[PDB]
RNA sequence: ACACCAACGGCGAAAGCACUCUGCUGGGCCGACACUGACACUGAGAGACGAAAGCUAGGGGAGCGAAUGGGAUUAGAUACCCCAGUAGUCCUAGCCGUAAACGAUGGAUACUAGGCGCUGUGCGUAUCGACCCGUGCAGUGUUGUAGCUAACGCGUUAAGUAUCCCGCCUGGGGAGUACGUUCGCAAGAAUGAAACUCAAAGGAAUUGACGGGGGCCCGCACAAGCGGUGGAGCAUGUGGUUUAAUUCG
């Protein structure tokens, strides 16, 4: 990348709900490009978060997701010799990644039977700023804010 | 404590830390805040944050005693010079005057030798 | 050999020739000087022997040692020597090695202040 | 008493303002410049690499622009 | 101890000399014929001065700071960094006489383009007093022609063209040592070998390679991702051991 930057890619929309959002998920949800698979345990999922409650999904989204956007991260420099944690701040699109990333990792690591089971019991917690998900990005702002003096672009 | 309407701050910025004293014009010391008593130690001690919230720390017992307007005397080489400034400030106390006393030797006490780093 | 060094992997390899067990016992020595200082950085010790000359080859009686090192962080420390007998050759890598090494330890080790 | 720099602050004040009038104050004295050059000592040599230095980069900047 | 002034500026034989002032005094340079009339230049020996460290005696002692001590860092750290801190640094009266005491360039005289600068004065002009201009000297700085030089460079302040006096050099180690003398309160300084050993040791420039020197830029090189190896079992290649042989590569 030293020379070249990247060009954007078209940002698809999944089927049924027409989102750019739902189809990030499925995205990032899929292993062995079983896309197939993927949308059947996205689905799923959907249809466990309206079981358990009568509140439009679509929204929980949006709520799971402003629920754990970190909005600042650290990032190791080198300065005068001295290694510091300089906290950088984060743009939307990394925001979004990361979001979507803590939010599939703590899924993945639930004691449940199923992985739509998973994914909507912790869609459910983020939703609610109940869980690891948030726990998480909260730590990453105690362990931003705790090296705030080093930065000095501040 | 005492409610003194007119008095001075003094900013000692060194490289290491950085003092800010509140006091008042018949030469006495009211109240007091240094970066190292604000839960910072040796590194971030110097910073231009731990100036702010030093500076910030004062202000917050100088409005408390119910003062006004204010001088700034600024003293020494190090980076709150300017960090400091701004908290007093958004602070939201007037400035009197802002002045340097950064202390200059006509000529004088040989310094340390240079450090070979 | 040391157990300080326990942590140590000392493989001797002739190459194209016969180990005994002067050339171990001095092998152990010589590069036991080297390492056994700057142990906590050392990994693996790789010593290879090659002779030539004589009446194996044409040329000269060359005794060739090849040493490498690995460290925990940096890879790649190669020495290269050759000499009139195994025991010169040897002697000579440790003190290329000893250099090389204590020009890594003097790198990172010294909480040098790199300002850049 | 005694000062150095003298800035003082009418009220129209805004801090920007304020601290860049100030910061342009300490530029003109060169205090902090001074007393990173009276930290430490300096034999006379390192006092002639000095003025030869700043006197000649001030100079050549007078007299290229 | 003397900020700013301070300057690729001033005086000094060199060492060096800077807050201010006064006093005693050394030189310099310039303009006039006012005068003497070769009274010059250099210098073996000899004499005086001569940074800093050092020493003797008496004071003085803030800061800094050998030595020294603690704290670290490190394999070690009798170092670098930090915290303390004694001699010494300062003054008076002496000794010591060495420095990259460097322009790494002994002194005097004569003679050989310029350009751009500064310091001191003098002249003419400008006004009738400050410039200003052109010039005469005396010194001081930067480019550069002839010529010189192994090159770099030096170039009216020569390392040019000549004359005079003085000091010094005659391959590298051994060695600026030993021995002996002279000087010194000492530390030491001055004068200064030989046996022996080597076929080199050195200067300037060039192409490389290198640099924990710069500046610019690339690469799934790092970062950002996704999945692995290392752990488990087997499959297989090599080393090692074993064997009559575990063919060689
Ligand atoms: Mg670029
Ligand atoms: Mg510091
Ligand atoms: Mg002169
Ligand atoms: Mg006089
Ligand atoms: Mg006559
Ligand atoms: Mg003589
Ligand atoms: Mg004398
Ligand atoms: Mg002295
Ligand atoms: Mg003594
Ligand atoms: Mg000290
Ligand atoms: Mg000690
Ligand atoms: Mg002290
Ligand atoms: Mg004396
Ligand atoms: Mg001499
Ligand atoms: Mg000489
Ligand atoms: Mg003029
Ligand atoms: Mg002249
Ligand atoms: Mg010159
Ligand atoms: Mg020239
Ligand atoms: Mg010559
Ligand atoms: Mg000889
Ligand atoms: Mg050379
Ligand atoms: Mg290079
Ligand atoms: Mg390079
Ligand atoms: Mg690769
Ligand atoms: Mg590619
Ligand atoms: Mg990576
Ligand atoms: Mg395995
Ligand atoms: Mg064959």
């Amino acid at each position: 990348s030293r020379r070249g930057t990247v060009e954007e890619k078209t940002a698809k929309s999944d089927p049924i709900y027409r989102n750019r959002l739902v189809n990030m998920l499925v995205n990032r949800i899929l292993k062995h490009g079983k896309k197939s698979l993927a949308y059947q345990i996205l689905y799923r999922a959907v249809k466990k978060i309206q079981q358990k409650t009568e509140t439009n999904p679509l929204s929980v989204l949006r709520q799971a997701i402003r629920g754990v956007t970190p909005d600042i991260a650290v990032k190791a420099r080198r300065v005068g010799g001295s290694t510091h944690q300089v906290p950088i701040e984060i743009g939307s699109t990394q925001g979004k990644a990361l979001a979507i990333r803590w939010l599939l990792g703590a899924a993945r690591k639930r004691p449940g039977r199923n992985m739509a089971f998973k994914l909507s019991s912790e869609l459910v917690d983020a939703a609610k700023g109940s869980g690891d998900a948030v726990r998480k990005k909260e730590e990453t702002h105690r362990m931003a804010e705790a090296n705030r003096a080093f930065a000095h672009f501040r | 404590a005492r409610k003194i309407p007119k008095g001075v701050i003094h900013v000692q910025a060194s490289f290491n830390n950085t003092i800010v004293t509140v006091t008042d014009v018949r030469g006495r010391v009211v109240s007091w805040a240094s970066a190292g008593t604000c839960g910072f130690r040796g590194t971030k001690r110097g910073t231009p944050f731990a100036a702010q919230t030093a500076a910030g720390n004062a202000i917050r017992t100088v409005v408390e005693q119910g003062m006004q307007r204010a001088e700034v005397m600024i003293k020494g080489p190090g980076l709150g010079r300017d960090a400091a400034l701004r908290a007093i400030r958004r602070s939201g106390i007037l400035l009197s005057f802002v002045r340097d006393v950064t202390p200059m030797p006509h000529n004088g006490c040989r310094p340390p030798k240079k450090r070979r780093v | 050999w040391d157990g300080p060094l326990s942590s140590v992997k000392l493989i001797l390899q002739g190459r194209n020739l016969e180990v005994s067990d002067n050339v171990r016992s001095h092998v152990e020595d010589k590069v036991g000087k080297s390492v056994a200082k700057h142990s906590h950085l050392v990994r693996e010790v790789d010593v290879r022997l090659s002779a030539r000359g004589g009446d194996l080859s044409k040329g000269p009686k060359l005794r060739r040692c090849e040493v490498t090192l690995f460290t925990k962080r940096h890879g790649v420390i190669r020495a290269e020597e050759d000499a009139e007998s195994l025991y010169s050759s040897i002697d000579l890598v440790s003190s290329i090695i000893q250099r090389k090494l204590r020009k890594i330890k003097d790198k990172v080790s010294d909480h040098g202040r790199h300002m850049k | 008493s005694a000062y150095n720099v003298q800035v003082l602050v009418d009220d129209n004040e805004n801090e920007e303002r304020l601290l860049n009038r100030f910061r342009r104050e300490v530029m003109r004295a060169g205090v902090i410049q001074e007393c990173k050059r009276r930290r430490y000592f300096e034999n006379k040599q390192e006092e002639k690499k000095r003025k030869h230095r700043e006197a000649a980069k001030r100079n050549s900047r007078r007299r290229r622009g």
